[PDB]
């Protein structure tokens, strides 16, 4: 159910840039970038997806132990927004808690669409 | 976890993102 996710959080980050929210999001995909691997995440708030999430390196054990993996649901407890020269906003995830594992969720929630920058 | 250490990591994560051009279509921004 999309009622499980923080519908509109991605739009709020993209437009207002406020970090004082603790949104509940679903991981759609993770990709490593290579030095330690740095993880880039495609997340959903049930309404939109956005692929400019970057994982802080302190959180890498969640991915390497597969606690944070595609289709899991997590709650963000601390994030930093950085706005690039061209207007894109990068979201750096500092602290998060996985609320429901990928195994338990099983599937993408809803039919979110890419945020149109 | 210092303030300056976090700033350097935010900058690095942003450069990592900007140079990530060889990803598949779902990652295009």
């Amino acid at each position: 159910m999309v009622g499980q996710l923080s519908e509109g959080a991605i739009a709020a980050i993209m437009q207002k840039g406020d970090t004082n929210i603790k949104p509940i999001l679903q991981v759609i995909n993770i990709r490593p970038i290579t030095s330690p691997p740095r993880y880039r995440l495609l997340m959903s708030d049930g309404l939109n997806t956005l692929s400019s999430f970057m994982l802080a390196t302190q959180l890498n054990p969640l991915v390497e132990e597969e606690q944070l993996s595609s289709n899991c649901v997590c709650q963000i407890h601390r994030f930093i927004v950085n706005t690039l020269k061209d207007g894109r906003r990068v979201v750096i995830l500092m602290e998060l808690e996985v609320l429901k594992s990928a195994e338990a969720v099983g599937v993408k929630i809803g039919n979110p669409v890419p945020y149109n920058e | 976890g210092t303030s300056s250490g976090e700033e350097r990591e935010v900058k690095k994560a942003c450069e990592d993102f900007e140079q990530d051009q060889n990803a598949s279509e779902e990652w295009i921004t």
